């Protein structure tokens, strides 16, 4: 709307700072996710023999079988959460149809 | 957007894109009566305000401003709607009231009023809409010799609810003795009648009163203006004006099995998500047109004058609301930006596993992994 | 003429057991859980069990009417303040055949909303409020089994007709065995449930006990 | 046990169901419908609608960027955290009690 | 004849709500944590004490 | 006040999460003081020599 | 609205109102007799389940 | 932290389930099924 | 010693007491009490207020 916009533009600059708030929240949560997990330089690879001392390691390691290289305990975990996909994947043409 | 001339090397939000409306649909019902506002304007004699008439206005093709050439009265005084504007929206059902009060108590016909009128003989209600017309009509409702054939009640038990009527004509009971019928000592009648006289001042002399009232609810509207309606459009973006929903979005044929008394479609994301057309009896559903954010990717002007540009959470099959360089990304998808099989270190963060950076190998802004 | 015929009407209170929830509006609506505030009966009433085998009733704010004859003997409704001639003077009979619901008053010719079409082991049920001058009436032809009283369950109440009368009306009388159940409706709070389609399958009342108050 | 995961996702989908709630409110206005002020009244009454919409909505607005900076800031604490005992946790052995 | 602010508080719809664990337990929980250290050393604070 | 609580009905649903701020809040205090105190899963006792 | 109770207050002969913090009007003063009534609001509270 | 309805008051101890007030708990025990309140 | 526990009550004394406090204003009407608002007044300008 033209005339709502005229009139909100009166009021200031609280726009500009709400955005700023939320840009620097989002930029926030990525550098959380990169300070906690990588802290590793280079990626490790289990060998192919998995004799460790009689200790199992087979629950915790991850497996070939699923498209996404994730353990069991992982696959329990994820499964468990009731996340949404919160309109990730092009949440327009998911709401394009007729439902 | 930054207030700067340099700019540094990152990813910025800039503004927002949106597809605009193609053409304007307005679909009205068709009526084609013209209903006698002259008969109520214009007319010998008024009822009182204890026994106000009521007349029922439904199918008519209103022209509103037809009324300032039958009556000369000073404003069109209307609450809840610009008298100027009722041609474009229009209503279901219309009421057409009529009384002759006093000058003293013209300001009393109002939502939230107390007084003799407001009390006993004619009550509005809180969240009244329409108009209320009133002029003077001194040279009309005036006798030499005294006008009495009008009356207003000043004794009753109780306060009138909004919008009622009393013609009961019984003598108060004002003390301990019964009246029965016999007018004296604590036994005055309800009728009081007016004295009106052209010889008195300003505040005295009677007052017409037209009150037209709109009622403004979820059945299908009867009574619409001229204004002409539009052919159906469909699977475009379009500006609708179903009943009386001007809005803006995308037409697509509905599945959602709506009751033969229901019109409208609200879901938890409101805003009328369905809709009911009037000339044809089809549902139809309502989505808005395509939107979202614009993320420009770029180095610094220190360095070089080439930009990227990602549209957030669209996959460029709609986009249009360097040039040639498409890429399907997971965050939305990337104009301008060339995909390798490589993979670097981040440089610029765009989305989901996918970054940007300024690379050597003729200059170019790459995307990988 | 006038006769007397069985005006002997027996009182038996019974127990509404949730019954008698309608559509509030025109809104179409999809899995949403809706609170709206209109007169609606309050759930685990006092409703009556006139049995006559008839002076008035007093009408307040709505009747929740329901009949289960399957001889067809409940026909029409008479409202009004005073049901004679002079002062307040009203009439909304109905009857079978073509219903025709003629609101010509006894005192003189008065106007009229005469439309024909037709109104209607089977439980009919019936919501007459007088709201704002239209006469809103609600109904629902539902099948009844497991002997009597009113069963257990969910039957929305599809709105039928509407009519705008903007009038007085304080008595109420059922024209003619007969068994016919009379509740009424006070300004309550209901949590509505709708399902995949607009059908509404499940009720809260939102001020019967404190676990109701708790899921409002 | 997983209920510090499910709290996360579940305090954005009520603040973000919130913040879409507040939409339908009037704020005094005549209607939560903007172009059913633009359609009904002149200029000025509109004007008068639409200021009041405006400083509701954004304090609606005002209120759910200061709630998210509130958590933002908890969930940083909390990812602080995290990433010590990544550290200390699992890249070592700790001596510190009950860490 | 002294009205104190606390009726004010309370009385202008503003309640304070008491705590779930009284001062009795919190030093019953200390004196537990002080018997534990000094008949226990750090051992109860990694298994039986 | 009852047109003071029709008027304040127009403003949306400020007040439900104020209540649930301070509900947070008071469950919050509680679990600060259950998480500072109750460490030790027994209730030892001193014996009466000392 | 509230109880009116008998009061104890020591009203000078030119006073004839009462008030605290946040305009509480704590006491009032008859029209009829030389009376002192206190005012306190009804009971009220929180209704958990 | 106020007086409790519908909930019958026990002599004994156990772990605390709802939190009510000042050491106050309650829970749903089997042994005729009711609610019941305790420290 | 002890003034940090000290600050921890006088923090959320004062607090309460500035929100008792906070019912004296006027914001613009023309009383601080609702029920002068109501009494003196007609419904429209009443609700303004
Ligand atoms: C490590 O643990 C896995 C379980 O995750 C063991 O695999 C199971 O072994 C039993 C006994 O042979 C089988 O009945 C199950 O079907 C196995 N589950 C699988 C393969 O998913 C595994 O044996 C353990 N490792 C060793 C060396 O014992
Ligand atoms: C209006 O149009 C509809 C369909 O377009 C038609 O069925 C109806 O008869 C028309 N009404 C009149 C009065 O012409
Ligand atoms: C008012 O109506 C009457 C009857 O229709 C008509 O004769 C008269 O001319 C009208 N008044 C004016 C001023 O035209
Ligand atoms: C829209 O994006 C999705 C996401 O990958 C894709 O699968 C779909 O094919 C795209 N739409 C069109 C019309 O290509
Ligand atoms: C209905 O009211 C009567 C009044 O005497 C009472 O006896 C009866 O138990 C009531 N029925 C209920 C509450 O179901
Ligand atoms: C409606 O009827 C009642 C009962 O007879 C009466 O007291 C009241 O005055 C009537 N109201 C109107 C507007 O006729
Ligand atoms: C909705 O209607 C369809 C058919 O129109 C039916 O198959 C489905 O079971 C219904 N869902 C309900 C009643 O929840
Ligand atoms: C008014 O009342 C007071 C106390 O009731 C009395 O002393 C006084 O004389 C009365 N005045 C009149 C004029 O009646």
């Amino acid at each position: 709307s033209t005339e709502c916009s005229n009139l909100l533009l009166q009021y200031g600059s609280f726009c500009t700072q709400l955005k700023r708030a939320l840009t620097g929240i989002a930029v926030e949560q990525d550098k959380n996710t990169q300070e906690v997990f990588a802290q590793v330089k280079q990626i490790y690879k289990t060998p192919p023999i998995k004799y460790f001392g009689g200790f199992n390691f087979s629950q915790i390691l991850p497996d070939p079988s699923k498209p996404s290289k994730r353990s069991f305990i992982e696959d329990l975990l994820f499964n468990k959460v009731t996340l949404a996909d919160a309109g990730f994947i092009k949440q327009y043409g998911d709401c394009l149809g007729d439902i | 957007t930054l207030k700067s001339f340099t700019v540094e090397k990152g990813i910025y939000q800039t503004s927002n894109f949106r597809v605009q409306p193609t053409e304007s649909i307005v679909r009205f019902p068709n009526i084609t009566n013209l209903c006698p506002f002259h008969e109520v304007f214009n007319a010998t004699t008024f009822a009182s305000v204890y026994a106000w008439n009521r007349k029922r206005i439904s199918n008519c093709v209103a022209d509103y401003s037809v009324i300032y050439n039958f009556a000369p009265f000073f404003a069109f005084k209307c609450y809840g709607v610009s008298p100027t504007k009722l041609n474009d929206l229009c209503f279901t059902n219309v009421y057409a009231d009529s009384f002759v009060i006093r000058g003293n108590e013209v300001s009393q016909i109002a939502p939230g009023q107390t007084g003799n009128i407001a009390d006993y003989n004619y009550k509005l209600p809180d969240d009244f809409t329409g108009c209320v017309i009133a002029w003077n009509s001194n040279k009309l409702d005036s006798k030499p010799s005294g006008n009495y054939n009008y009356l207003y009640r000043l004794f009753r038990k109780s306060k009138l609810k909004p919008f009622e009527r009393d013609i009961s004509t019984e003598i108060y009971q004002a003390g301990n003795r019964p009246c029965n019928g016999v007018a004296g000592p604590n036994c005055y009648s309800p009728l009081q009648s007016y004295g009106f006289r052209p010889t008195y001042g300003v505040g005295h002399q009677p007052y017409r009163v037209v009150v037209l009232s709109f009622e403004l609810l979820h059945a299908p509207a009867t009574v619409c203006g001229p204004k002409k309606s539009t052919n159906l459009v469909k699977n475009k973006c379009v500006n609708f004006n179903f009943n009386g929903l001007t809005g803006t979005g995308v037409l697509t044929e509905s599945n959602k099995k709506f009751l033969p008394f229901q019109q409208f479609g609200r879901d938890i994301a409101d805003t009328t998500d369905a809709v009911r057309d009037p000339q044809t009896l089809e549902i139809l559903d309502i989505t808005p047109c395509s939107f979202g954010g614009v993320s420009v990717i770029t180095p610094g002007t220190n360095t070089s004058n080439q930009v990227a540009v990602l549209y957030q959470g669209v996959n460029c099959t709609e986009v249009p609301v360097t040039g040639s360089n498409v890429f399907q990304t997971r965050a939305g998808c990337l104009i301008g930006a060339e995909y390798v099989n490589n993979s670097y270190e981040c440089d610029i963060p765009i989305g989901a596993g996918i970054c940007a950076s300024y690379q050597t190998q003729s200059q170019s802004i790459i995307a990988y992994t | 003429s006038q006769c007397v015929n069985l005006i002997t009407r027996t009182q038996s209170y019974t127990n509404s057991f949730t019954r008698g929830v309608y559509y509030p509006d025109k809104v179409f609506r999809s899995s949403v859980l809706h609170s709206t505030q209109d007169l609606f009966l309050p759930f685990f009433s006092n409703v009556t069990w006139f049995h006559a085998i008839n002076p008035a009733l007093p009408f307040n704010d709505g009747v929740y009417f329901a009949s289960t004859e399957k001889s067809n003997i409940i026909r029409g409704w008479i409202f009004g303040t005073t049901l004679d001639s002079k002062t307040q003077s009203l009439l909304i009979v109905n009857n079978a055949t073509n219903v025709v619901i003629k609101v010509c008053e006894f005192q003189n010719c008065t106007f009229e909303y005469v439309s024909q079409p037709f109104l209607m082991k089977n439980l009919r049920e019936f919501v007459f409020k007088n709201i704002d001058g239209y006469f809103k009436i609600y109904s629902k032809h539902t099948p009844i089994n497991l002997e009597r009283d009113l069963p257990q369950g969910f039957s929305a109440l599809e709105p039928l007709v509407d009519l705008p009368i903007g009038i007085n009306i304080t008595r109420f009388q059922t024209l003619l065995a007969a068994a016919y159940y009379v509740g009424y409706l006070q300004p309550r709070t209901f949590l509505l449930k709708y399902n995949e389609n607009g059908t509404i399958t499940d009720a809260v009342d939102c001020a019967l006990d404190p676990l109701s108050e708790t899921k409002c | 046990a997983l209920g510090k995961l499910q709290d996360v996702v579940n305090h954005n989908a009520q603040a973000l169901n919130t913040l879409v709630k507040q939409l339908s409110s009037k704020f005094g206005a005549i209607s939560s419908v903007l172009n059913d002020i633009l359609s009904r009244l002149d200029k000025v009454e509109a004007e008068v609608q639409i200021d009041r919409l405006i400083t509701g909505r954004l304090q609606s607005l005002q209120t759910y960027v200061t709630q998210q900076l509130i958590r933002a800031a908890e969930i940083r604490a909390s990812a602080n955290l995290a990433a010590t005992k990544m550290s200390e946790c699992v890249l070592g052995q700790s001596k510190r009690v009950d860490f | 004849a002294a009205r104190d602010l606390i009726c004010a508080q309370k009385f202008n719809g503003l309640t304070v709500l008491p705590p779930l664990l009284t001062d009795e337990m919190i030093a019953q929980y200390t004196s537990a944590l002080l018997a534990g250290t000094i008949t226990s050393g750090w051992t109860f604070g990694a298994g039986a004490a």
